[PDB]
RNA sequence: ACCGAUAGCGAACAAGUAGCGUGAGCGAAAGUUUGAAAAGUACUUUGGAAAGAGAGUGACAUAGAACCUGAAAUCGUGAC
RNA sequence: AACGUGUCGCGAUGGAUGACUUGGCUUCCUAUUUCGUUGAAGAACGCAGCAAAGUGCGAUAAGUGGUAUCAAUUGCAGAAUCAUU
């Protein structure tokens, strides 16, 4: 798995990857994204913060009918959700990386996330009975996450 | 129903023994293309019927 | 209804299994393995279903013995053992 | 004796053309190979016998 | 003059189909130059026990004795050449005859006998 | 998997095989003494095609008639040769 | 002799939202209804079958 | 279709019993003939051999 | 002087199987590690667990059992 | 800020691709022509150290026997077993 982007300095950055996660992918994109996604500084603090003292997680891509929330203020926008499922994941993810920051020796007191790359992984199938006997797929979109963390300094 | 002839008795028996994981020890050998216990019967899917 | 309830009514078991060929089509009451046509002392096939014919045509089994005939014939019957 | 024969034949000619021969022998690339044409080669000079002995 | 193959598909097929008995036949060795020179055989079919040298492959030039002859995979395990398994366990490699050459043979009656025919077919 | 038992049973095959072999042939012998019948049951008397079991026995087939026979005597045809 | 050509397949006709061809007869197969006989079908005839003379 | 002035409306193979995806049937090619030739020949010669004293 | 895994037999495959249909019958899908081999990733270490990160292997793992290649559609990313 | 747009590198995604190809598929030959109520074919169910399948086999059940040959077989078993009978 040649995952992601060419990532610098063998000295101080750290790589993990996990596959096919079980949250709806697009959704998860917006989950991931707040950490990564953007634009630097906003992404970095918030992960340290939702994930170390907050709830609503921003969304700004997917459409539908999609609820409105004041929490979207967090964004200056109108979508974010609070979808539990994902969240859990996110926490894990950091964490191995962090234990790897022991082994790399990096300062876990302030590591920074750069370049997460979150990808659609191959989808789950199953079936439903409709009137007159018609059947549709009711399918599923899991996740690919691969993560890097930076923390050089002055 | 309640009762169900010896022949009938045979058909399940023969099948059951097949309805479980292929003998693993076999699997291990040299050149074992061996996907899985293909033909395994099941019941909440696959009534044997009749 | 028309169907599905009446799909409730399919407790026919209609045709059952057979002796000679097995499967099914065994009419109980007028007794026939459609297939082997057991009862009857010969067996059935028709043209049209040629594929079926192939499906039944010998070898498909095991010609258990007959197989061996080819060896044996070819082994031309010099008989007995060498000793 | 093959050698005897050939040698003169070489001397008298057979070297280049002959050497194209045997040596321009390649496995037939492409599928004819896989319809059993495995190798190919060119052709080189002709002796005609009245009959061979 | 019969001017072709000797058709590969069939042939190619046949090889894969080699029985036990047959494997043994097919597998013959170059005989040691010396050994060749000795009994005056061309090449000779294997069996356990005996001694060989690695010619080519990536691992050109390795040498050793026959432990084991695994015909299905067409292998010789030769003694004291091995690979290590991660664990720390040596696991012997295996091998094909024509890139090895037999240095030394085990000779019983049967051996002697076979040898005789062979040696003959070269030598006599 | 004190695996050795298979062989032992296979040994059983061997006595058993033999045994019938003997008996069977025992039997065969004591059947004869007449050119035919009951010497020796069919199962002592070895199947050999429907046709092969059928067939014209050679006597009756080669043992044709006087008319021919005389004739045969009269018109043999072995070798001649011609050219000149 | 009759390569390809082999299901008891029939053309389904018109009104069925679809090109009007032969289709496989049978269910479950998940060949179920798949286009039949000819040329254009999977494993089928080809156009112009391959003639003896 | 092309313009060529040629020899009117013909060509024949696209007629009866030329077994199609149907089946039929009345078949009798001569391609056997090499083989056949040989069959005549090989036999013939081989026959001779057997008969042999005979004119 | 055939086809090349949607081809080619139905069927390269435990296929006329599986499957399907009351039954008659209908009757599929389904290919390849290794310049050489499992040498099939010990070990560390985090990780409930998967797993991860290391490591470790091996030319090559953009070769880690989805094994040749790896096309296009579609998408994240980078980068703009 | 947004969405799009774009590039490209790279990554995913997919299973293309080529290359292979015991597969198909055709032609042509030999034959000491070809079943079975003497119980065939086909059917059934059975049988392995550990076997599901396949495959083999038929309670003499993954077989015996003869004969031929002449040390393997290996997933793990097993056996010192080669002057060997």
């Amino acid at each position: 798995v040649h995952y992601s982007r060419k990532p610098q300095v063998s000295s101080k950055t750290a790589k993990a990857k996990i596959a096919d996660l079980r949250c709806h992918y697009k959704n998860t994109f917006e989950t991931a994204n707040v950490i990564n996604g953007m634009k630097l500084r906003k992404a970095q603090q918030l992960y340290r913060q939702v994930l170390a003292k907050t709830r609503c997680i921003p969304f700004k891509r997917y459409n539908g009918k999609i609820g409105n929330t004041a929490q979207a203020k967090e964004w200056g926008q109108t979508k974010g959700r609070w979808p539990r499922k994902s969240v859990v994941a996110m926490l894990s993810l950091l964490k191995n990386a962090e234990a790897n920051a022991i082994e790399k020796g990096l300062d876990p007191g302030k590591m920074v996330i750069k370049h997460v790359q979150v990808d659609q992984a191959p989808r789950v199938r199953r079936r439903t009975f409709r009137a007159h006997g018609r059947i549709t797929p009711y399918m599923r979109s899991p996740c690919h996450v691969q993560l890097f963390m930076t923390q050089p300094q002055e | 129903g309640r009762f169900k002839p010896l022949a009938i008795k045979k058909k399940y028996a023969k099948k059951l023994k097949q309805n479980r994981p292929v003998p693993y020890w076999i699997r291990l050998r040299t050149g074992n293309r061996i996907k899985w216990n293909e033909k395994r019967r099941h019941w909440r899917r696959t009534k044997l019927h009749y | 209804t028309k169907g599905t309830t009446s799909m409730g009514q399919r407790h026919g078991r209609t045709h059952i299994l057979c002796r000679r060929c097995g499967r099914n089509a065994y009419h109980v009451q007028w007794e026939r393995c459609a297939a082997c046509a057991y009862p009857r002392a010969q067996r059935r096939r028709y043209n049209w279903s040629v594929k079926a014919i192939k499906r039944r045509r010998t070898g498909t089994g095991r010609c258990r013995y007959l197989k061996v005939v080819h060896r044996r014939i070819r082994n031309h019957f010099k008989t007995d053992i060498k000793a | 004796k093959t050698k005897e024969a050939m040698t003169f034949l070489k001397t008298v000619g057979a070297i280049d053309d002959v050497n194209r021969v045997n040596d321009s022998r390649q496995i037939r690339a492409g599928r004819g190979k896989m319809r059993n044409r495995r190798y190919v080669a060119r052709r080189g000079p002709m002796l005609v016998m009245p009959d061979n002995k | 003059v019969g001017i072709k193959c000797r058709n590969r598909r069939k042939a190619r097929r046949a090889h894969f189909q080699a029985p036990s008995h047959v494997r043994r036949i097919l597998m013959s060795a170059p005989l040691s130059k010396e050994l060749r020179a000795k009994y005056n055989v061309r090449s000779m079919p294997v069996r356990k026990d005996d001694e060989v040298r690695v010619k080519r492959g990536k691992f050109k030039g390795r040498e050793g004795r026959v432990t084991a002859c695994y015909r299905l995979k067409w292998v010789i395990h030769i003694d004291k050449v091995s690979c290590e398994k991660a664990n720390g366990t040596t696991v012997p490699v295996g091998v094909h005859t024509s890139n090895v050459e037999i240095t030394k043979l085990k000779l019983n009656t049967r051996r002697k006998a076979i040898l005789e025919r062979k040696d003959r077919s070269t030598k006599t | 998997r004190l695996g050795r038992i298979r062989t032992i049973r296979k040994g059983i095959a061997r006595i058993m095989t033999v045994l019938n072999k003997n008996e069977r042939e025992n039997l065969r012998k004591f059947y004869s003494d007449k050119k035919l019948r009951s010497a020796k049951p069919k199962t002592l008397r070895a199947k050999l095609t429907h046709r092969r079991r059928l067939a014209l026995k050679a006597n009756e087939k080669n043992r044709k008639t006087r008319r021919q026979l005389r004739m045969a005597h009269k018109f043999p045809r072995r070798i001649y040769a011609v050219k000149v | 002799r009759l390569s390809g050509m082999k299901h008891s397949a029939e053309s389904w006709g018109t009104g069925r939202a679809v090109a009007r061809i032969p289709r496989i007869h049978g269910g479950g197969t998940s060949m179920s209804g798949a286009g039949a006989f000819g040329n254009m079908c999977r494993g089928g005839r080809m156009f112009a079958p391959t003639k003896i003379f | 279709m092309p313009k060529g002035n040629n020899a009117i409306p013909h060509v024949h193979q696209r007629k009866h019993w030329n077994p199609c995806s149907s089946q039929k049937g009345n078949v009798k090619v001569f391609f056997n003939q090499p083989a056949q030739k040989q069959r005549r020949r090989r036999l013939r010669l081989l026959k001779a051999k057997k008969i042999f004293p005979r004119p």
